[PDB]
RNA sequence: UUACUGUUCCCUGGGAUUGGCUUUGGGCUUUUCCUGCGCAGCUUAGGUGGAAGGCGAAGAAGGCCCCCUUCCGGGGGGGCCCGAGCCAUCAGUGAGAUACCACUCUGGAAGAGCUAGAAUUCUAACCUUGUGUCAGGACCUACGGGCCAAGGGACAUUCU
RNA sequence: CAGUGCCGGAAGGUCAAGGAAGUUGGUGACCUGAUGACAGGGGAGCCGGCGACCGAAGCCCCGGUGAACGGCGGCCGUAACUAUAACGGUCCUAAGGUAGCGAAAUUCCUUGUCGGGUAAGUUCCGACCCGCACGAAAGGCGUAACGAUCUGGGCACUGUC
RNA sequence: CAGGGCCUAAGAUCAGGCCGAAAGGCGUAGUCGAUGGACAACAGGUGAAUAUUCCUGUACUACCCCUUGUUGGUCCCGAGG
RNA sequence: AAGCGAGUCUUCAUAGGGCAAUUGUCACUGCUUAUGGACCCGAACCUGGGUGAUCUAUCCAUGACCAGGAUGAAGCUUGGGUGAAACUAAGUGGAGGUCCGAACCGACUGAUGUUGAAGAAUCAGCGGAUGAGUUGUGGUUAGGGGUGAAAUGCCACUCG
RNA sequence: AUCCCGUGUGAAUCAGCAAGGACCACCUUGCAAGGCUAAAUACUCCUGGGUGACCGAUAGCGAAGUAGUACCGUGAGGGA
RNA sequence: GAGUUGAAAAUAAGCAGAGAUCCGGAGAUUCCCGAAUAGGUCAACCUUUCGAACUUCUGCUGAAUCCAUGGGCAGGCAAGAGACAACCUGGCGAACUGAAACAUCUUAGUAGCCAGAGGAAAAGAAAGCAAAAGCGAUUCCCGUAGUAGCGGCGAGCGAA
């Protein structure tokens, strides 16, 4: 019935799957929370950091 | 209690209407749930008990805001 | 009680907690190529448009042969040989030149995308375990905290 | 193993929420004709309804399963005197009571017939059998021992008489 | 002599911990809980009502006081029992 | 109903019909109705909250008790027989939900009792009596619940 | 319709948003998801003042003297 | 402003105008149980180094990564913990009953139980009501209205 968020991110260290610290692949919500944010292996796309870095 | 630390989401008092319109009582309660969110400010996990709505909310709004709006940590 | 209406236990499907792949194939996509014997005929007339020059040495007509389709009428097509042409109102035909173009519908194939379906899969949250580990003035083989273990694995558990 | 239960199948059919191609309806900028009185069709968008197809278990369906729930049939004929039928024909179900026991804590009619016991016993024991309606783990049949058990006849003993 | 000042069984209450409309439920170390384990008194007198309690005689246990020494402690602890 | 209005609805219509074409009010006192326990007395019952295992029903801990006699198993040992036993007698041995029987526990027959001496006794008999036994002190289990060698019995003379 | 809640998706903010009894337009009102605030108001185990077409000894409080007493029940509780 | 040492009479000595008895405002003491509070506990008791646990404040500062922490340790101060007649708010929330039975409904969100607080509480300053006219935070009484409406369109409930 329903799909869940597919949330943009930006990286902090190379991904063995999608990109080497540059790409913006909208990973998944069930993925940013554990591997990406626990392991500090990603940063969420804040509109604040974008236009200042 | 079955009360979300981060929102007063209680169970719901709701009668389950049947097809003959026979109303039982059927207390109806939130899917607050055992997880362990990674509190960045300590680089470390904390084990919480979270109404999923509140889980979505921390993510949208960050964690520490939710924290002070309920005053929970440590 | 196999009377009526329901509740609970239990079983299943949808959503939430819920994630990595990399494939198989169902339904939409989007770019890559054949497809055609109403009859008057240069003769297996594809409809609809731009429509007077395209196509050539980043190398054709022609014949020597390979393959595939087939109504054995012929069609697409690799190789080599060849080396100065196959071409348009030139007339037929409801509709035009195999000069050429956008595609395209007649349908058919594939790498490209959505959401599923299925399959195995690993690891981050989940369940479970641990005489193991260290301690706080003492232990915690007094439940339990952190820590790494080892199984399990997005299934189960819970919530609707 | 017919019905039900349970188990294993689940190929096909019915199969809910839900998902969903379309389709439909309202509202509606601007549009259009008439005596008098007002409609109609209608961009967008916003709200509705119905919905092809998809949607698991379940049930239908298919097999195993009775120390799982339970059930175990009638009518009509013939044999060597007459009879009773060893044996046959018919509708039937899923099949038609096996072994043992039997008028039985189960037989109504019924103090059933017969034998023993008694002077005389509707009680009692042993048999026969038309078991109204016994019967195999709601077990069948029988058992030595045991019973403040129910039941019949004894000897001794007595105011029970 | 009996109990408490010692110990713990069944059980109870349980800090913290977990769970739950509220009360409260489950639960660990602890704390209580003896009907049990440790621990030291007998005879004879007296007398209206008490006596293994008062009296006489002889005993026993615990803590001090005195002497000589060793200087080495008591706890938490690991063991026998 | 819009509406019209001494009329209006029904209809082609007066037609024809239906209803209209007018009335007080306030209070006190009675009657009666309505809601309230509603004239008084009387149920078995239902639901919520709490108190109950000193009776009794299982269990747990920890103690205590069971006169007196009888029988006599298995084992073990001797007169023995079989490369090896298999069994016969003796003796020791002391078993048994064994035997007879007091305390103890409980209830079967009979009489007394039935305004009892006693809300189930007394008397004469009666069963068990080392066991699936009794009993003492502390505890455990609860009202659609507890416990139950199962009667729906017991849960403090009260229990479908 | 408004009004608060469980599950999941999950807007805009003033050339906006909500209400005006589905919904859509136009108009009118009010502008959410933060908080506080006196009075008029219901009450009596009580205190003070007053009143009674209220009782006056099985009535009035159950209680006109050691009345929640004696007594009864293990207990809650009953109760002269 | 005089006589007095509570009820009833002595009793024994007292006290008082160098204010007794007495009546007021403020004080002081207030053994033991009881929130009960030093620890246990069968309440008004025992053992006690004399004194809870929760906040708060000041200091020591476990665990892993001496990080940062929280937890623990201590010296602090002294504030919360109990009580309530009825009224109130919140959570949970029945049933007998009425419907001449009864499952929707009604008794009713009443009773009761738990949790707070006040002398009152709750509500409250407009994303309100209205209706081409106006209002202006809440809360109560009257009245609209037993009307509109809801309703096995039944019993009945009943606004603004």
């Amino acid at each position: 019935k329903k799909v869940k968020k597919i949330r943009k991110i930006i990286l902090k260290e190379d991904i063995p799957d999608l990109g080497k610290k540059g790409q913006l692949l909208d990973v998944r919500a069930g993925f940013l929370r554990n591997f990406l944010l626990p392991l500090g292996k990603a940063e969420v796309v804040t509109p604040l950091l974008l236009k200042e870095m | 209690r079955r009360i979300c630390p981060f929102t007063g989401k209680k169970s719901n008092k709701a009668n389950r209407v049947s097809h003959s319109n026979h109303k039982t009582k059927r207390l109806q309660f939130v899917n607050l749930q055992y997880k362990r969110v990674w509190w960045e400010a300590g680089k470390r996990f904390v084990k919480l008990r979270l109404s999923t709505k509140a889980l979505k909310t921390i993510e949208k709004n960050g964690l520490d805001a939710v924290a002070k709006k309920a005053g929970i940590d440590l």
